[PDB]
């Protein structure tokens, strides 16, 4: 997943030959101030999709919960659709 | 009144309203897409010391 927000921040245009004086001077200061608080945003986003040793305990939040839903008191496999048609053979078949 | 004639605005307010914000160096970019892709050439190798690669497909002994 990290790879597929990687790409998208592989398509940022490059502000960097936008740096120079000649737009710098040219340029409404207001908006440039905005241009150049666009590049550190691009800076921050690609400081934190690149990132990856904080994947794996990112993939440590997902774990307990899921660990506790297949420590079932029926079956590990269990779901809703197998325990409806059981209801189905349970309740229309004789008491 | 000689001081009416002389522009008003003063020295400070050209330097404050021409040099309005810090310019990047071109050395930034270098610098910090530098420290990120360390960080992708640490995660994703081969034959970097912390390959994320034994801990995303482990392996089959």
């Amino acid at each position: 997943l990290s790879n597929e927000r990687y790409q998208l921040l592989s398509q940022w245009p490059d502000f960097t030959t936008m740096y120079g004086k000649d737009f710098y001077y040219r340029a409404h200061p207001e908006d440039l101030k905005k241009f150049y608080d666009a590049a550190d945003e691009y800076y921050k986003l690609y400081e934190t999709v690149t990132e990856f040793d904080s994947l794996s305990a990112l993939a440590s939040q997902v774990v307990p919960n899921y660990a506790a839903r297949r420590r079932s008191t029926v079956h590990p496999a269990i779901g809703s659709t197998v325990a409806d048609g059981a209801f189905t053979n349970f309740l229309l078949s004789k008491q | 009144d000689r001081v009416l004639s002389l522009p008003a605005v003063s020295k400070n307010q050209v330097l404050e309203n021409v040099f309005h914000t810090a310019p990047k160096a071109p050395v930034e970019h270098l610098e910090k897409m530098v420290s990120a892709n360390s960080k992708v050439y640490d995660a994703l190798n081969l034959q970097s010391k912390r390959v994320l690669i034994w801990q995303v497909k482990p392996a089959l002994f």
